[PDB]
């Protein structure tokens, strides 16, 4: 199948029409998505088949045809864009700088954007380009509003 | 079954759209992978 460097839609058939249940990202050859989106299911690019090679539900985090290749992290300052890819419409930047997750086991960075669910595995970006988490794990806060993490993998 | 469509290159796009704030919240992680205020 297609194995161009980028952000692609995730799609299904299952229900009414065609339905994007997510995003994620392709790079060296790896497909990296949030876990919600596919629940490890096999995904098909073409005639191409592309199965899982590790996951992890806590993490919400998971990599196809190879392990997780994406290690750039926010530097804690710098402001950031959300690559967004929303059902039905165009991919969109929107810059935007991180506030912040504080738990028990570290600071984790968080972007306030609120777009549908549809948009979970749209990627973030250093002023480089590279990219330093996927987006649509996070929690809605006393307004009703949506933040989310900034959730990175770890690179072997 | 499920598919992916390409939908576009992963580029820093000068004078996008800037927007959101910037909230420090205090967060649980349980083992399901779902994030909850620690009020
Ligand atoms: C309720 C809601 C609302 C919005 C926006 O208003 C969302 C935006 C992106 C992504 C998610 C999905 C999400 O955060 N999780 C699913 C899996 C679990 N671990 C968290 C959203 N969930």
């Amino acid at each position: 199948g297609e194995t161009t460097d980028g952000v692609y839609r995730v799609m299904t058939r299952r229900l009414l029409g065609s339905t994007q249940v997510g995003v994620g990202v392709m790079q060296e050859g790896v497909f990296h998505t949030m876990w919600h989106v596919t629940k490890g299911a096999a995904l098909r690019s073409g005639e191409g088949r592309l199965d899982p090679y590790w996951g992890d539900v806590k993490q919400d985090l998971v990599s196809y045809c190879g392990p997780w290749k994406l290690d750039a992290a926010w530097d804690g300052l710098s402001e950031v864009q959300l690559l967004a890819v929303p059902p039905g419409e165009r991919a969109k930047n929107i810059q935007t700088l991180p506030g912040i997750f504080k738990t028990k086991d570290g600071d984790i960075g968080a972007v306030a954007l609120d777009y549908p669910a549809g948009t979970s595995g749209s990627p973030i970006l250093d002023k480089c380009g590279r990219v330093i988490g996927l987006y649509g794990n996070g929690v809605v806060i006393k307004n009703g509003s949506y933040v989310s993490a900034i959730t990175q993998g770890k690179r072997e | 079954d499920m598919y992916i469509e390409r939908a576009g290159d992963i580029t820093w796009e000068k004078d996008a759209e800037v927007t959101g704030n910037s909230p420090r919240l205090d967060v649980a992680l349980d083992e399901s992978g779902d994030f909850s205020l620690v009020e």
